[PDB]
């Protein structure tokens, strides 16, 4: 082939993980920053706090998004295979 | 519509039907009717040997071939 | 019409060089091997049944679940054709039939479509006129997809085990404890308790 | 099957996760929590010190509670094995 | 043909590794989780069926 | 009534394929070889002794264990063939009695329940009257039950070792030490002061008693 | 219920009985019995050696069968 | 031919290696450094949050100077190919 | 002496079982699993490629084993020749220092364990052992003296570790890795103090 | 045990051989009372016997081999 019907192809793939990928990465971010200003501000010492509410937090997001994700995964997939015999040529 | 088991099926038919019409011939000699004379029964008797052992060599080509196709490595 | 002794024991010995392909794909021998493998990777044990424990267990539910075609064969084809009342022709004609009802009733219609498209056959009216060249691919396929569905399904208990291991080891603080090493014992044990070894062939058993 | 039945298996699987994780979770967030505070409070800084009573909690829950992780996580199990035969199609 | 079979598989395994080491569970296998999920996807799409479509439409 | 001799040859010579097969099903090697597998997964080193060491040493305690039964079928069947007493056919009749009765002995009922249900026989009048076709399989399966639970309770002292060092590295700070690495010795300790491998074959032979 | 054991066992035994047959009817033969031809016994020799071959012959094949699958990774 | 068109043949592979290597690698770096600065500025100490914009740095990374480092990867594999013939012996 | 074309099918297929004779009669399973334990010590699992290790367990194994096949030579190999003694007389005379090496590398209990798994009451003297009873046992006798070997090694390595770790936490250090500091001062003290001919010397002294 | 019975099928092997080579060897002086006949029965039934004992040593080398294969 050649680099750029490469390059797009993996551009758009990768765009694929990102949006799968965003939702869970977000609310355990914001979820653990949120523990540890609330520790800090208390000046409690430990590092096991936040673990807990990141595993409900991300638990819970993929109770809520989890069609979402996986529906947006089987099309992009779908596509994929369907213009599969056109890569080639 | 070009199915190679039919083929097959035709060519093994082939065969039996000169098996068939050799081994006829023969039991007719053999009950003395007359119109059948010893030259073309023993003819006929090896035409239908060499349409068998025809078949046995296509047959073991074959199978030696499906074999070396079927194992090799994925 | 009916094949001399000679051309019928030569189209004897070369069906029964077929035979580890009728096996593999005509009866259910493919789904269980695939959900064997599959189980025996899921419990984080590679290699503790063997190859050979696992093949044997396999070819015996695959005969006792094909106990019944085979019995309709030997009733409606082999029978006549050992007594001499039918040819060889008419006898593999009729003993296609009920291990076809079967492939039938355990394909997908979309995987035939497919084949059937693909081969350009032309309409075919009802399950009754379907060639074995296009059934037998599509059943495969079949075949494959619902080992995968097995397989992902049985896979959820032991991933269930695994996180609940891996977080209870994390919310402590020890942070470098490998979980392999703990769920590996937890693993054996919940499969040792549900008696899962004649639940899941039973599992197998019923879905054919 | 469709997508749904997949999110619905997921769903029942991860509620039975939770279940299993939680009388265990719980107590060790509780424990290492009460001992950060405390030591917060009593200016005592040193984190390991939290460490050591939350094991004994685990395990304290365990021998409280592990026959019921134990007979719960089966009930599931035995039922997942027997639905294998009507999930596919 | 091979090289972009795999990248959904690929795509599978980052996003389980991520989300596996952003919570903070670093110590886990991602492949023995993620291989479930590729399955599930192989399932869920048809993949063996859309497969023979696409080799038998290369041509 | 008698085979002929040819005919005898044969089905010796064919019968003599089918030998890491009726091993592995009917013989004790199957719940030893597993466990084996199992016991070099607990110790941390999957290394462990090599794979060919630990095969023969299954063989060696199969033969061990399988040494009345061997007895038994040389006695009762094997002795009248060579001392010409019997045909093969009633040899092979009679020589399998006392390897079944051993097979049986070993077999859960539920897996014997579930074979005879799933081959649709009829009502077995008493563990004299089970086929061989529905003993095998679920032998097997009783055996890889058994070997499983055998080898989930070998894994208990190791886990304790992992556990108490994991636990003592973590008391002290050091967070960031892997105790897999500390613990591996100590678990050779443990199979070495308590005679591990020579109490492990003595508890299998027993079990299998 | 048809089994598989069953039927080689029977195929064993007409090979057996096929054999035994025309050993017993050329030691007849040779011990002066009147009532039996040198044709026949020589036929039936022929006809046993036949059935033995196919015998050995799908022996064989079973066995390349079983050690074909038994090979597998699973 | 000579160990000394050897030696220089590992040396310019390895450094087509590090120049591949070295943005998304420095990228990361530099994320982690100033999440870990950010972090000590304002007395937050969690290991996880310092995880998630490094994966998003380095995934943008491939989408700015992917094109080039594809390009000089070919390039180099190309002429390697093709100057083969010419370093035999 | 039976038939000239029954010893070569005896022979050939005697010949098959080397790998069996290799490990379950020499000491060949100690050596490789002391060096499989202590590559497991430096942290390193693939640092000597494993024919290597092998390669020289083989060679370790040979020269272990030269006494006794000299005195296979003496007591089979020449008297062969002189006809003496052959056939059956020798190769059990040419076997009896295996059996001689074997009675002394081997633990009592393991011997006693194997005796009452066969039922072998009247086995009094300790010359006489059969070769059922003494093989496996051996095997077990060799395993636990690898193990316990293994453990020796595996001694000043733990120490090296715990003692890079805990000057690592006293220096104030907590989130530092020890093994990646460790690993170098491992090798160090393993060349330094030559612990490869040392660990030689000590297998050959364990005979 | 299994290694004496293996130990008495070459014997016998062996023997059945230098029956058939010692009978051959007499005629072939020759020595009254032995007939041709005799002789290539003997050395056909020592071939026949040999044959099988190559044939069982097979089978036992490839089970020997087959069950050394496994992955533990």
């Amino acid at each position: 082939m050649t680099p750029e019907s490469v390059m797009m192809m993996g551009t758009e793939a990768m765009k694929v993980a990102l949006a799968l990928a965003a939702p869970l990465l977000l609310v355990a971010l914001i979820t653990g920053l949120i523990i540890s200003i609330l520790q800090a501000a208390t000046q409690i010492n430990e590092m096991t706090l936040s673990f807990i509410p990141k595993i409900v937090a991300v638990f819970i997001a993929i109770i809520v998004a989890g069609p979402w994700m996986l529906n947006l995964l089987l099309d992009y997939v779908r596509t994929l295979f369907s213009n599969l015999p056109y890569i080639i040529g | 519509t070009v199915s190679f088991a039919g083929q097959l099926h035709a060519a093994l038919d082939r065969i039996s039907d000169r098996q068939a019409a050799a081994r006829v011939q023969a039991e007719k000699f053999t009950l003395g009717e007359p119109g059948i004379a010893l030259n073309d029964v023993m003819a006929d008797m090896q035409k239908a040997s060499v349409s068998m052992q025809m078949g046995i060599q296509v047959r073991n080509k074959l199978v030696a071939a499906y074999q070396e196709v079927m194992s090799m490595q994925v | 019409q009916s094949w001399s002794l000679s051309v019928q024991t030569l189209v004897f010995i070369t069906s029964l060089t077929f035979l580890p392909a009728i096996l593999l794909m005509m009866t259910s021998f493919t789904r269980i091997i695939i959900v064997f493998g599959l189980l025996r990777n899921a419990l984080g044990t590679p290699s503790a049944p063997p190859n050979q424990v696992l093949l044997g267990l396999a070819l015996f539910l695959t005969f006792f679940i094909m106990s019944p075609v085979i019995d309709k064969i030997y009733v409606d084809a082999y029978q006549p054709f050992s007594e001499q009342k039918i040819s060889m022709q008419e006898a593999l004609d009729k003993g296609a039939q009920p291990l076809r009802a079967f492939m039938l009733r355990q394909t997908r219609e979309a995987d035939l479509a497919l084949f059937a498209r693909l081969a350009n056959s032309g309409p075919l009216q009802g399950p009754e006129a379907v060639p074995m060249r296009i059934l037998l691919p599509a059943y495969v396929t079949s075949e494959l997809k619902t080992a995968f569905q097995i397989g992902f399904t049985i896979f959820i208990p032991f991933l269930i085990i695994d996180l609940v291991i891996a977080s209870v080891l994390m919310a402590l603080g020890m942070m470098m404890v490998p979980p392999a090493t703990i769920a590996l014992p937890f693993k054996l044990m919940l499969f040792v308790l549900v008696d899962g070894w004649q639940l899941l062939m039973g599992s197998l058993a019923q879905s054919f």
